[PDB]
């Protein structure tokens, strides 16, 4: 039972690490997309120009 | 309308006892704007003089 | 001591609006017992003038001057008459000193100075210090005014005494940095101590007079005419006569019904009877019992205890609900199937009060509670002891009983259960007379009781002379 | 007809799908290696990981552009209910109390009933005074402003 | 200090007991005595709960108790932990009250909540885990205020006069929840509080300046607004150049008046025990700073 | 009352999970008979008894 | 016990049963026939 | 956003509320077997539930 | 226990040099986060032209107070202190601290050498002041607010000029007048009317409640309260109510004194016991 709990703890640490890395990756996508939108003028302005 | 008579001239439409009963069950409104609506007194008086 | 001082200041701060002068009283074992002193909850006082008129009511007259009604629907005025009565009593501050004391030493051990005309000690097992106000309706005070004192206990029971302003003022009016009012009140002290009785000379209490009172400054006038005292005595006579006129109403009703029926009494109470008996001696015992009941009837008769719950505020509304309930239309099939189930009607057992009068050794019991129910086989009444035991006095040849039902129907029962039956008529009594004499006290909130109604109140308040007081 | 006309102004909100175009290497993305901080507690431990991202705009002119491609609902009701000014200006009254009460009853606007802490906070600082309707079948109240 | 407290159970705990006692980890439970080892009867409010005596009595007992956070349960031992000032803890709200971020939290006896079920917990024999309510300050001083006003108003009134007013006073509405105060009896403690209220109000009325007295009348002459309408209406049914202008008199009177006002405020204000800054979006726990 | 801690300790079968709507939406609008939602790391699974 | 039973049986069928009982002049037994005792139930708006 | 378009049908205990609400219909002596089109709109208790 | 602050604006040599002078000063932030934007830093976000000092004093009460402890780059690091531990803090208020003072936080009243401005935003930090000076500043402001309806008189002008000036150990400065353009800001106005309303309601209700409680136990304290009331009424003499309205008056009294709890009370935040000779900074024990 101590072995089972030790495995459970290692696995929840591993799941937390993987989930946090994936969260940072999705966050980088989100941050980049938000950056582009601040610099992306509408169609009517760019076609006018 | 003459076709409607099977409904129109039934007693249940012409007796208001359930309507008056549910009108009394609720009691008067407590709302300040509705309160001016409750203010009215009728008094029967002798007709002699 | 502090109650007298605070009450003096309070009656001064209120004098212009009320014109009530502060009367400082001390009570001891001559007016109340130790249990009643320790468990006292309220003191209330009432002012009535030289014409018998209370100062809470309209100055010229009231709609309560009309006679009573005999209707449970009216209940002798209902909520409005009850409220007019409750408005008539005013509440007084009081403090109990529950251990034995000697009054003058107690006042000297406090801050006061005492310079009485003769230094006679008065000793008292306990003391209640309270202040009542007698109303000078102008800067004028009459000797024919009477003041009522009411002492009330946690179960709602009360005791009334009444004494007229002439007894109180017989001598007192017949002779007529910065300082704080407290220090000069204590320094100026007491110089009078007078013993006053109520009108009927049942109870003695002492009046305490202070020289710092604002009473002294006013130089208002006092007078007692003879005709005013005469009218006040007549009003007092009408006051105390209220229960006896009801007793005589019942007596005349019994004799009137007995004349009307021709002496034929039908059975109304269950008791197996024999023909082979000297029923004539039972009639003679009935005569002796009906004389003796008049000999010994009192305020604690069954008739007063039957009318008293009628005077309560809930009574009229509850009676109207009962009238609607008994005369309700028979339910339709829809209501029985789909609607709510009908209200349960009156319970099979009623609560009554009775006067049990035994002739052999003259004795009359008055405030007797019995439970009554109609037996199924024959619709006669079974009268049971409030512990659930059948009452045996129907079988004793030397006892007659007068019952009064909660709806003021009365029976007068002979041995065997043959009874005279009629109704108590209240029409000889003005609505105010009954209503003020016998209305039950309703409690205002105080220490140690629930704000919500109907709760089981916890341990009742007490001031203990036998124990070291808790704080 | 009172003798003057109204120009009513209304804003309606739409839920929309966007289309963004961007050119190859139109921006540079400099990112560091993430750092972590530890936040201790009696029964839990919290780790905060943060990463710096700073971007440079590599084009001269606009290198990216957005289209409003598809709308797929209107959030608001597109109705004809005007903006309650008494809710916007909760402190103003008429100097005469009789006409104030009469005006508020005629227009159908509720005066505050008691001086609670929330009543004072509403009058002085402001609050979401206009409570939600019981049911809403048309989405949001697009209030109409009158000039 | 006794940083940890062992609570031993005399009843053998079933599987269900250990489960539900485990789910209660981080709940705030009080102990009367602050001892290293206690028995399960002393745990919680059940030792004192008594509905014939009033709400104020249980309030007085509770405000003097020692509060702990529940930890891991083992065989017949529960292991209570005392929080310490200035540190950060995770706390559980078994109460139905909502917590918003930044709230200051107080401890009070439980109120009556509509459904009447109230979730009895750990009925071991005829003992029960009666936990207090951890309530944010606004509701806390609202209940204290309403309770004091019931005591102060309902004196010398009959039950007929009292009834509707105290029915209206017992119900409190807070963040779209509705609660009722169980047993508001007129205690000895409540009469002490009322006496302090009367003395503090007397000193407010006596030692207030003429400026502090007459500001509202002058503003009403000058100004008109809904707030001023309400303030005037409170004074209505009882309803110039200063002849003295004295900054030192004003300062003396005001520094005394603030003292009396703090005295009057302490009758309503409770002790903050927690301050929240993180709320689980299901409102079942919070991260809090412990205070005392 | 379900034994969620065993569900956490026991081995599981990894599946592609498909909800039409957001997981939090179908949980919040009561699609499921039994639910347990918790935030952070819940120690409940570790105390085996 | 009677109040308890009346609180349980609050449907049109049960109240109608009681009304049909009290409505006629016959005694109960000239109106009731005894079937056996029950052991199985499948639940439904018309139950078996 | 009006109060109603038929005061005699949308209120509690109006004519059509006592006519077509099944709870009022059974305080009247209605025959349950006949189907009623108005019942779905007027059985306000079923609607609340 | 570090909180990261990032600047959404171009920093410069003089901005970072200006910011590094504050590397122990007290900066309040609206709520506890791990990563906040500079807009939340300081009291600037709350400043407006209609509410003013009392509103700031209320808002500053339930902010989280923090010490600046680095500038790593484009980011600022803030350390949130814990109760009881000893910390180094910078004095930047109008006064000097001695050993063993109890220090309070006030919204600032004077503002150049400190001010880091960027993009209409500027770092504004509270005053750290010993408790007596905070109490006296507070009372002076409140009294200036109550004099606000009779500035028409020359003596009251002189009295307000005397109230504005406060002297405290080797320092002297003028508290600004809460009356601007003859008018008092909204929150100071409601604070003043709450004080006056609680005074009037007390003077109206006290007699009835003294009578009611003296009917229970006529203690000597109630005697002295009733005497004081009677004296007060004699002074006023130089020239029934319903249950609902009684409950309304009681409730209004209590809700009005709830409005004053920010003014009447005064939290100690730091206790100072070690001072640099410069009086620029001291080490203090944190209270929270």
């Amino acid at each position: 039972l101590d072995k089972i709990l030790n495995v459970e703890a290692m696995h929840t640490v591993l799941r937390a690490l993987k989930n946090t890395a994936d969260a940072m990756e999705r966050g980088l996508i989100h941050s980049f997309l938000q950056t582009l939108l601040r610099k992306a003028p509408p169609y009517f302005v760019v076609q006018t120009l | 309308f003459v076709d409607a008579l099977k409904t129109l001239c039934h007693p249940v439409l012409h007796e208001p006892a359930p309507c008056l009963q549910t009108f009394t069950e609720r009691g008067p409104p407590s709302e300040p704007a509705m309160q001016r609506l409750l203010e009215c007194r009728f008094q029967q008086e002798p007709m002699g003089g | 001591m502090e109650t007298h001082l605070y009450s003096d200041l309070a009656f001064e701060a209120r004098f212009a609006d009320d014109e009530q002068l502060p009367l400082h009283l001390v009570l001891d074992q001559e007016v109340l017992s130790n249990e009643e002193a320790e468990t006292l909850r309220y003191v209330y006082y009432r002012n009535v003038d030289s014409a018998g008129r209370s100062t809470g009511r309209a100055p010229g007259g009231d709609e309560d001057d009309a006679p009573a009604s005999d209707d449970a629907e009216d209940a002798v005025g209902g909520d409005r008459a009850f409220d007019r009565e409750r408005r008539t009593w005013q509440r007084a501050c009081f403090r109990v000193l529950p251990r034995p004391l000697e009054l003058l030493d107690y006042l000297r051990q406090s801050g006061l100075t005492v310079t009485l005309e003769k230094e006679q000690r008065v000793r008292m097992f306990y003391a209640v210090f309270t202040t009542l106000g007698l109303r000078c309706p102008d800067n004028r005070l009459s000797g024919a005014q009477t003041l009522h004192l009411r002492l009330v206990w946690p179960d709602g029971s009360y005791r009334d005494w009444e004494f007229l302003a002439r007894d109180l003022l017989r001598e007192e009016m017949e002779a007529n940095d910065e300082v704080a009012r407290t220090d000069e009140w204590k320094g100026a002290g007491v110089s009078r101590l007078r013993e006053v009785w109520d009108v009927q000379h049942r109870v003695r209490l002492r009046v305490l007079w202070y020289v710092n009172s604002f009473w002294r400054s006013r130089e208002l006038s006092y007078d007692d005419h003879e005709v005013e005292l005469y009218r006040a005595l007549d009003a007092y006579r009408a006051r105390i006569a209220v229960e006896y006129v009801l007793i005589r109403a019942v007596r005349d009703e019994i004799y009137a019904v007995l004349r009307r029926d021709g002496g034929a009494l039908p059975q109304r109470f269950a008791c197996h009877v024999s023909r082979n008996m000297s029923w004539r001696v039972v009639w003679e015992l009935c005569r002796h019992a009906l004389a003796l009941w008049m000999d010994w009837a009192d305020v604690r008769s069954c008739i007063i205890k039957a009318l008293t719950p009628r005077l309560s505020r809930g009574a009229a509304a509850a009676a109207q609900r009962a009238r609607r309930q008994r005369e309700r239309s028979a339910p339709k099939p829809q209501e029985l199937l789909f609607g709510p189930r009908n209200e349960s009607g009156p319970p099979a057992e009623q609560t009554w009060y009775a006067d049990v009068v035994r002739c052999v050794r003259a004795q009359v019991d008055l405030g007797v509670e019995v439970r009554a129910a109609r037996c199924p086989r024959t619709g006669l009444w079974i009268v049971r002891d409030r512990r659930g035991r059948l009452r045996r006095w129907l079988s004793q040849p030397e006892v007659c009983v007068l019952y009064v039902t909660p709806d003021l129907d009365f029976y007068w029962v002979l041995p065997g259960g043959f009874a005279v039956s009629s109704r108590v008529t209240l029409h000889g009594l003005a609505q105010r007379a009954l209503r003020d004499r016998f209305q039950n006290f309703e409690a205002v909130l105080a220490r140690g009781m629930h704000v919500e109604a109907g709760r089981q109140e916890p341990e009742t308040p007490r001031v203990s002379g036998r124990r070291l007081p808790f704080d | 007809h009172p003798g003057f006309a109204l120009t009513a102004v209304r804003t309606d909100t739409f839920e929309v799908d966007m289309l963004l175009y961007s050119g190859k290497s139109c921006t540079s993305v400099i990112i560091n290696n993430p750092i972590v901080t530890k936040e201790e507690r009696d029964i839990s431990t919290t780790y905060h990981v943060t990463q710096n991202i700073n971007t440079v705009d590599m084009g001269l002119g606009y290198t990216s552009n957005t289209c409003v491609a598809y709308v797929n609902r209107v959030r608001t009701d597109m109705g004809v209910r005007v903006q309650d000014l008494f809710r916007v200006f909760p402190m103003n009254v008429y100097r005469h109390d009789e006409v104030d009460r009469w005006i508020r009853h005629a227009a159908g606007v509720e005066r505050p009933q008691l001086l609670d802490t929330e009543t004072i906070s509403m009058l002085t600082f402001g609050s979401m005074s206009e409570r939600n309707a019981a049911a809403t079948v048309h989405g949001q109240k697009a209030a109409c402003e009158l000039i | 200090m006794e940083a940890n407290i062992f609570c031993t159970f005399d009843h053998k705990l079933s599987i269900a007991d250990v489960g539900k006692l485990t789910k209660l980890v981080a709940a705030v439970v009080p102990i009367p005595q602050r001892l290293h080892l206690i028995k399960h009867y002393q745990l919680g409010l059940h030792q004192f709960v008594d509905h014939t005596r009033g709400y104020v009595r249980l309030r007085g007992l509770l405000r003097n108790m020692t509060l702990t956070l529940m930890r891991r349960v083992e065989g017949n031992q529960i292991l209570l932990h005392v929080p310490t000032h200035g540190l950060l803890y995770t706390v559980l709200n078994t109460g139905p009250v909502t917590w918003e971020k930044g709230d200051a939290l107080c401890v009070l006896p439980p109120l009556f909540h509509g459904p009447l079920a109230r979730e009895n917990l750990l009925t071991l024999g005829q003992w029960e885990l009666v936990l207090p309510w951890i309530v944010p300050m606004p509701l806390a001083l609202e209940i204290n205020q309403r309770l004091l006003i019931m005591g102060l108003f309902s004196l010398d009134r009959s039950y007929e006069e009292v009834k509707a007013a105290v029915q209206q006073l017992q119900t409190i509405t807070f963040r779209d929840a509705t609660f009722t105060i169980p047993d508001p009896v007129i205690d000895q403690h409540l009469l002490i509080d009322m006496k302090t209220a009367c003395l503090s109000m007397s000193m407010v009325a006596n030692l207030a300046s003429e400026l502090t007295m007459t500001y509202v009348r002058k503003l009403a002459l000058e100004d008109s607004s809904m707030l001023l309408v309400k303030c005037q209406e409170l004074l209505m049914r009882l309803d110039a150049r200063p002849q003295h202008v004295s900054p030192d008199d004003e300062i003396a009177r005001l520094s005394a008046l603030f003292v009396m006002l703090r005295q009057l405020d302490d009758l309503i204000r409770e002790q903050v025990v927690f301050t929240v800054c993180d709320v689980s979006p299901d409102n079942k726990s919070a991260t809090c700073i412990f205070k005392g | 009352m379900e034994n969620w801690s065993a569900l956490e300790l026991l081995p599981k079968v990894g599946i592609p999970t498909d909800f039409l709507t957001h997981v939090k939406t179908s949980a919040g609008e009561e699609m499921f008979e039994a639910l347990r939602i918790y935030y952070g790391d819940d120690p409940e699974r570790y105390n085996i008894h | 016990t009677r109040c308890l039973l009346e609180s349980v049986y609050t449907a049109s069928a049960a109240r109608a049963a009681l009304q049909w009982l009290d409505l006629g002049p016959h005694l109960l037994h000239r109106r009731l026939e005894t079937l056996g005792c029950v052991k199985t139930v499948s639940l439904g708006i018309t139950s078996l | 956003f009006a109060a109603t378009h038929n005061p005699w049908a949308s209120q509690a205990g109006c004519l059509s509320d006592v006519l077509y609400n099944t709870r009022h219909r059974e305080r009247l002596g209605y025959n349950s077997k006949f189907y009623s089109p108005c019942a779905q709109y007027f059985n306000t208790e079923e609607i609340i539930a």
